[PDB]
């Protein structure tokens, strides 16, 4: 239904910053929520951020913030002051709001997975 | 078609009242608007009042005041009443109808219908 | 006589309609002024959607599916779906339910209003997924009762937003329809406006702006006292105690010894005004419906409407008091629509035995200045210059509801047709007779009459008019520049289907 496609990476130092920005080939419905989840070696994924299409936000901090174009489809995930154990393989995802209307930061919940930006 | 029939008039002194009825038979006579009309001896007819369907008078020079028309269609008659009358307005009288016409309303050919008319002889 | 009675006519219904007015821009000013104040992604309380339908088109059932699911509320609980189906031919709307939402479709073999537990537990077990119910045909009466009952299950849920399978909503549709709920305690219901989308028939287009001046209008004068009547069926909010409190009587009702079935949405309302709650109306919260292009049908539905309306307006009368100071204003509106009706029909008779041509042109020229001063109000309020063409709302109204409101007051106290539509047949054929009469024993003609030549200037000035709003209206037709632009988009995404 909905396919996910993001780009954006490469190899950056622990002083610097870097940008994202993920984009959906489909129909949003003003309802379902995404998610940006990071995925370190030897690791599980974890929740990093989420926020639904008609506004509001969650993070976890404050080191990361996310915006929303809302006109384009795309959305961006920046981040300042990286870590050595910040890098990791990211990953977009989208949440349907069909199930239930409940948010959660389960991954199984998630159903429109994307690809790894690094 | 419309058959006009007058009653009334006589002699009188100057300076009293008098009624003349003209009475209309026909299919509706709500719809027909009545004139009067005078004839003089040695003068030409004129207009003296008239009223329209509507009940709209309308009245000649110098008879502003001193006549006043009305009809009633209950009877299916128009009368008129003279008052303040003076000697030079004697003359024969005829009753008019009509009830299609242009804006001209004071000329006899307007009126197709006409009665008999009854005289009136007023002394000083 | 005549004369005194169009004057005190004309009089009366302009005052009236501009304290109407002020009351419904007092009323905005003060929703303008609350909102001003609310802060920014409110979402304190939790409301639950309810949708109810029956042999609805598909393409509507999912463009309004996709405009709930469009919603920017971010405090739902749950979709409620219930179809009075259990049918072969209804299993359509729970495919097409399937495919904007959960498969989570459940179909009970008994109805909770009939049943001996009323309870929704019986039927459902899970709260947190969205659920569809599949009954019996029974009505809309039980399809709501079910959404009530499975609205309850959690306490977390504190309103509920009645939508119809035929109302597209807008993004921010369900806030508007909250936030006064929560402004004053004794708000318990909320009026949402309804827009008629298509405008492609000469009837719909009318009834359109009928339907804006009435909810802009009278509802809003009614909200202002906190008195309204009808919160709308495709739009509509209320409270879950209120709702808990009302379910008995609102299912048990009893006129005379026999279930009412009309009246579905101004009854719920009349039983909230009679516990003394306060209901208040907003505008900007924005419905779309469809309206019926017969006029068979349009007057079938104003007959039962009218019928709902004189059902109710007894009980209306006898809970007004119950407000103390509040109700008045609703008394005076039910008198002024009672007195209008009555001297609307003895102005009607008097013209008819009369047939005076001065009365007529005179009458005539009154409603068209009144009806002309309600378009430019209505042009002036929704900034479109599509109002004027309220004047021909005159033909309709009198061909199409004076003979409904016949029809329901006779019915109070081959077969099935005449109970339907002779009744307007013969106030068409008694219109016409009356018009008849006056036409013939009015054929003169008098150019030198003041009168006369008034009144015959002004008809033809009234239907040279007349008939330049016709090619107004043809000629927009033909350019579909009438089209409303969200009528445009369904066309559109139906060819393009
Ligand atoms: C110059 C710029 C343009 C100006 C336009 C206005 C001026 C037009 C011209 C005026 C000048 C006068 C010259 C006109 C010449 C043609 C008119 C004429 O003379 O005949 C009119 C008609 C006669 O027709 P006829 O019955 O055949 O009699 C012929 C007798 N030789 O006589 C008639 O009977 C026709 C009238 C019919 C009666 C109509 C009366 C009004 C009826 C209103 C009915 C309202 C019903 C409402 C019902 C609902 C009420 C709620
Ligand atoms: C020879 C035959 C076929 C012609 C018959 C002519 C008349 C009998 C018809 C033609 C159009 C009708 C009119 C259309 C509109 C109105 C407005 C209505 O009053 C209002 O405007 C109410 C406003 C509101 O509150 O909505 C009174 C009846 C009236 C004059 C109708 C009276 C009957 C009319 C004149
Ligand atoms: O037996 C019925 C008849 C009507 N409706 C619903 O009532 C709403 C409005 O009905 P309708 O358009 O026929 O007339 P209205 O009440 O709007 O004047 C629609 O959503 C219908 O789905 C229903 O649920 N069951
Ligand atoms: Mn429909
Ligand atoms: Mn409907």
């Amino acid at each position: 239904q909905v396919q996910l496609v993001e780009s954006g990476g490469g190899l950056v130092q622990a002083g610097g910053s870097l940008r994202l920005a993920c984009a959906a080939s489909g129909r949003i419905f003003s309802s379902d929520t995404l998610a940006w989840f990071r995925r370190a070696p030897g690791k599980e994924r974890e929740f990093v951020a989420a926020s639904r299409w008609s506004g509001g936000g969650t993070d976890y901090k404050g080191r990361f913030t996310f915006s929303r174009d809302n006109t384009r489809n795309t959305m961006c995930l920046e981040m300042n002051s990286l870590k050595p154990e910040d890098t990791a393989v990211y990953y977009c995802a989208l949440r349907t709001a069909r199930d239930s209307y409940y948010y959660t930061r389960n991954p199984t919940g998630y159903d429109y997975w994307g690809q790894g930006t690094q | 078609q419309v058959q006009l029939v007058e009653s009334g008039g006589g002699l009188v002194q100057a300076g009293g009242s008098l009624k003349v009825s003209c009475a209309a038979s026909g299919r509706a006579f709500k719809t027909y608007r009545m004139a009067w009309f005078r004839q003089a001896p040695g003068k030409e007819r004129e207009f003296v009042s008239g009223i329209s369907a509507l009940e709209t008078t309308y009245y000649a020079d110098s008879v502003k005041g001193r006549f006043t028309i009305s009809r009633d269609n209950t009877k299916n008659t128009v009368s008129l009443q003279m008052d303040s009358l003076k000697p030079e307005d004697t003359a024969v009288y005829y009753c008019a109808a009509r009830r299609y016409g242009g804006t001209d309303y004071t000329t006899t050919g307007s009126y197709d219908y006409w009665g008999q008319g009854t005289q009136v002889t007023v002394s000083s | 006589s005549a004369v005194w009675g169009i004057s005190v006519y004309g009089v009366f219904v302009l005052g009236f309609y501009i304290a109407q007015i002020v009351f419904s821009e007092f009323n905005r000013m003060r929703l303008s002024d609350w909102i001003s104040l609310r802060p920014d992604n409110w979402n304190a309380t939790r409301v639950a959607v309810i949708i109810a339908g029956y042999r609805e088109d598909p393409f509507m059932f999912k463009k309004c599916l996709e405009s709930v699911r469009d919603s920017e509320y971010g405090n739902v609980a749950r979709l409620i779906c219930v179809i009075d189906g259990d049918e072969e031919e209804d299993l359509k709307m729970a495919e097409i339910y399937k495919q904007v939402y959960n498969d989570n479709v459940k179909k009970p073999g008994v109805v909770l209003c009939e049943s001996e537990n009323k309870n929704g537990s019986t039927i459902d077990s899970d709260v947190s997924k969205n659920i569809c119910i599949l009954q019996p045909h029974r009505g809309k009466r039980e399809s709501l009762y079910t959404g009530f009952q499975l609205a309850s299950m959690d306490p977390s849920v504190h309103a509920v937003v009645l939508i119809d399978s035929d109302t597209v909503l807008e993004k921010n549709a369900i806030l508007e329809v909250v936030y006064p709920l929560s402004c004053d305690p004794n708000i318990k219901a909320v009026a949402g406006e309804c827009k008629i989308w298509n405008t492609d028939t000469i009837l719909s287009m009318l009834v359109s702006w009928r339907y804006f001046s009435a909810f802009n209008v009278e509802r809003g004068a009614q909200s202002l006292w906190k008195t309204v009547q009808c919160v709308g069926g495709p739009l509509g909010a209320y409270t879950i105690d209120i709702i808990n409190e009302i379910k008995d009587p609102w299912i048990t009702q009893t006129f005379l010894g026999n279930k009412c079935t009309y009246g579905d949405d101004r009854r719920l309302t009349n039983e909230v005004l009679m516990r003394g709650k306060k209901i208040v109306y907003t505008p900007f919260a924005v419905g779309w419906s469809d309206s019926p292009t017969n006029v068979m049908r349009y007057i079938v539905q104003q007959t039962r409407w009218s019928k709902s309306w004189c059902r109710e307006i007894w009980y209306t009368l006898g809970s007004a008091w119950k407000h103390g100071f509040s109700g008045i204003y609703l008394a005076f509106e039910c008198m002024y629509q009672i007195m209008y009706f009555f001297l609307v029909m003895y102005l009607f008779s008097y013209i008819a035995i009369k047939a005076d041509i001065r009365a007529q042109t005179a009458t005539v020229l009154v409603s068209t200045l009144v009806t002309i001063i309600k378009s430019s109000y209505l042009a002036l309020r929704a900034k479109n210059l599509k109002a004027f063409y309220f004047v021909l709302y005159t033909y309709v109204y009198f061909f199409c509801m004076i003979p409904a409101r016949i029809t329901a007051m006779f019915t109070m106290f081959v077969w099935l047709w005449a109970k339907q539509f002779l009744i307007t047949y013969m106030w068409w054929a008694g219109v016409l007779a009356a018009g008849v009469y006056s036409i013939v024993d009015n054929w003169y003609f008098d150019w030198a009459d003041i009168q006369y030549r008034f009144a015959l200037v002004g008809i033809c000035s009234y239907l040279v008019f007349v008939s330049i709003v016709l090619v107004i209206y043809l000629i927009g037709k033909i350019t579909t520049w009438n089209y409303t632009p969200l009528q445009k988009e369904l066309i559109e995404e139906r060819y393009l289907h």
